[PDB]
């Protein structure tokens, strides 16, 4: 029932911008939110970006503030990472993930519905 | 209940070795609710290793933990002066209830030490009051296991002796120990030769010391 | 940095009350939960009960059930035991800890001693070097001091001038419920008839102090 | 003023299983911040009849069962939250605060119970768990354990083992 469809990824500079799109289907109202982990080698699942779709709230952790932007557009029921200034610290395999609440969460199992994820890659 | 016993009863360890102290359980247990105490003599525990591998604060890394499920062991890697003392592990974090463990003691180690062998006879002013004191005497032996045996006419006490134990000597790592034969005046006086008989490592046979009631 | 001390432990007849007392400082007290452990002499340790701080749930070793009482003033940083109908299997040292798995600061320990007796001096008795009994030119001579009550007593030989030698046992409690122990002091036979050897026995709850000549038979 | 303070600045924090509960924005990332029901940013435009703060903590993998419509140990045994949850969730990581340094065996949890708890649901009690089929009658022994564990918080755990202290504030 509930489906997120994400693409977006490739391989950049560093110093580039890529924007991934996580599209939301099967939720009846705008009562739920969005969070983004990235996965780098070897390393956990963490929250970069979350967004309560209700209030239209953003929240980025400290090492992607200024770098990463997240929004939404109403029209297509998609939420996007608009990722700036990309370091090669931010390779990783970055998922987009929901939940029925308005918030934000460090633990991925705090999700039930997740999206297929896509790579990301900065290097020369 | 569960039941822990800790292997063996006493270690026996030159300083600078290494030690290894074991508690064995009498069912599976979750290695986040195992301890180890430290104590010393006229000292409270001191508490060394908590889930079954971590260090107190203060503790030394000389001190480690491990095991799972039934087996659990402490490592002591190089034996100081200071760390001969009495080690319990514990039981604790399940229920209320801290079942503890039965002791492991780490004492010095030496030379086997053939004990000195002394009897005393009891004063004539202690037979005044009606009691008589057998006193026999293990001087400065090595190791501590050691049995003593009483013989009032060649014939076989039991019942009426009580041992003491004394200390490792600091200075040469020997024990000492009394046995005392209590008997009343009445049966001491029904016989005549007293002899207590001490089996021990360094000597090549039993050795026998007796008094003969009334000699001198 | 945070440290226990504790009082009240003391002799008690059987059948009587006695209220152990546990003062912390250093820390939240009332953020902790508590542990009586009692340990008997020679022995291992054995938990009493606890008073958790969650509930106020008040747990008891099935020994002491119905007899002791655990509870606490956090106000005044406090923690009791209310020892009651003793037995003379209560005798140990108690000790206080928390009750933080494991636990990580204990107290100084008391010394509760159940016992039907009075205080009683012992009597000191020489243990004679024998004439023939020389094993390998060294004699043996010492004191037993037999019958007091109750612990301890100590024993010095020739005003602390002789202590090369010297073992003291630890005391036994005899069937009669009085302490008894011998103290030795090995010497050179060749000097059994030249050098006096007096064993100063001390017993300061009863007030007595005893020297023994100890001279040969 | 409703008293906030004392409940995010306690001292310390009660055990799951006994969790403590006070009748009475911005934040910071290291926050996970759950609402269900409602929103935020509309909470200074609505009054209340009663709000509870619900104060417990656990550790780092279990901080997912405080939510509305799951299952678990914490969950069905210690503190449930009902499928009509109108509040937000609140926790954070308390590692300096209820590890070692400090050495606070404050925190319990329930391991068997006969049941679930039913939402909003308290059960302090210390009865030994029938496992079996033998009574216990107050006897910890084969299928009779004591329905209380601890945690075992050390320092070289990952997050998952780390102590979490959780304030719900409920709506009402």
């Amino acid at each position: 029932q509930v489906q997120l469809v994400e693409s977006g990824g490739g391989l950049v500079q560093p110093g580039g911008s890529l924007r991934l799109s996580c599209a939301a289907s099967g939720f009846t109202n705008d009562f739920y939110s969005i969070a983004w982990f990235r996965q780098a080698p070897g390393k956990e699942r963490e929250g970069v970006s979350w967004l309560s779709v209700s209030d239209n709230t953003p929240t980025y952790v400290d090492s992607v503030k200024d770098r990463f932007t997240i929004s939404r557009h109403n029209a297509n029921n998609t939420v996007y990472l608009q990722m700036n200034m990309l370091k090669p610290e931010d390779t990783a395999i970055y998922y987009c993930a929901a939940g029925r609440f308005a918030g934000r969460d460090t633990w991925p199992s705090s999700y039930d519905y997740w999206g297929q994820g896509t790579q990301v890659t900065v290097s020369s | 209940a569960i039941r822990m016993t800790q292997s063996p009863g006493t270690l026996s360890l030159s300083p600078g070795e290494r030690a290894t102290l074991s508690c064995r359980a009498s069912q599976s247990i979750s290695s986040s609710f195992l301890a180890w105490y430290q104590q010393k003599p006229g000292q409270a525990p001191r508490l060394l290793i908590y889930g079954a591998s971590s260090r107190a604060t203060g503790i030394p890394d000389r001190f480690s933990g491990s095991g799972s499920g039934t087996d659990f062991t402490l490592t002591i890697s190089r034996l100081e002066p200071e760390d001969f003392a009495v080690y319990y592990c514990q039981q604790y974090g399940t229920s209320p209830r801290l079942t503890f463990g039965g002791g492991t003691k780490v004492d010095i180690k030496r030379t086997v030490a053939a004990p000195s062998v002394f009897i005393f006879p009891p004063s004539d002013e202690q037979l005044k009051s009606g009691t008589a004191s057998v006193v026999c005497l293990l001087n400065n032996f090595y190791p501590r296991e050691a049995k003593v045996q009483w013989k009032v006419d060649n014939a076989l006490q039991s019942g009426n002796s009580q041992e003491s134990v004394t200390e490792q000597d600091s200075k040469d790592s020997t024990y000492s120990l009394s046995s005392t034969l209590t008997l009343s005046k009445a049966d001491y006086e029904k016989h005549k030769v007293y002899a207590c008989e001490v089996t021990h490592q360094g000597l090549s046979s039993p050795v026998t010391k007796s008094f003969n009631r009334g000699e001198c | 940095e945070v440290q226990l001390v504790e009082s009240g432990g003391g002799v008690v007849q059987p059948g009587r009350s006695l209220r152990l007392s546990c003062a912390a400082s250093g820390f939240t007290f009332s953020n902790y939960g508590m542990h009586w452990v009692r340990q008997a002499p020679g022995k291992g340790l054995e938990w009493v009960a606890v008073y958790w701080y969650d509930g106020g749930n008040k747990f008891y070793a099935d020994s002491v059930k119905g007899r002791f009482t655990i509870s606490r003033d956090n106000s005044k940083n406090t923690l009791y035991l209310q020892m009651n109908s003793l037995r003379v299997e209560d005798t140990a040292v108690y000790y206080c800890a928390r009750d933080t798995a494991p636990p990580d600061y204990w107290g100084q320990g008391t010394l509760v001693t159940v016992s039907s007796a009075s205080t009683k001096g012992p009597s000191v008795f020489p243990l004679a070097p024998s004439s023939k009994s020389t094993s390998g030119g060294t004699a043996a001579l010492g004191c037993l001091v037999k019958d007091y009550f109750p612990e301890p007593v100590t024993v010095s030989w020739n005003s602390g001038a002789l202590t090369s030698g010297v073992h003291t046992f630890p005391a036994v409690l005899q069937s009669s419920g009085l302490y008894s122990l011998s103290s030795v002091v090995t010497v050179p036979s060749s000097s059994l008839g030249t050098q006096t050897y007096i064993c100063n026995v001390n017993h300061k709850p009863s007030n007595t102090k005893v020297d023994k000549r100890v001279e040969p038979k | 003023l409703c008293p906030f303070d004392e409940v995010f600045n306690a001292t310390r924090f009660a055990s799951v299983y006994a969790w403590n509960r006070k009748r009475i924005y911005n934040l910071a990332p290291f926050f996970t911040f759950k609402c269900y029901g409602v929103s935020p940013t509309k909470l200074n435009d609505l009054c209340f009849t009663n709000v509870y703060a619900d104060s417990f903590v656990i550790r780092g993998d279990e901080v997912r069962q405080i939510a509305p419509g799951q299952t678990g140990n914490i969950a069905d045994y210690n503190y449930k939250l009902p499928d009509d949850f109108t509040g937000c969730v609140i926790a954070w990581n308390s590692n300096k605060l209820d590890s070692k340094v400090s050495g606070n065996y404050n925190y319990l949890y329930r391991l068997f119970r006969k049941s679930n708890l039913k939402p909003f649901e308290r059960d302090i009690s210390t009865e030994i768990y029938q496992a079996g089929n033998k009574p216990c009658n107050g006897v910890a022994g084969f299928n009779c354990y004591f329905p209380l564990r601890s945690y075992s918080f050390r320092p070289t755990y990952g997050v998952g083992h780390q102590p979490y202290r959780v304030v719900v504030l409920s709506f009402e």
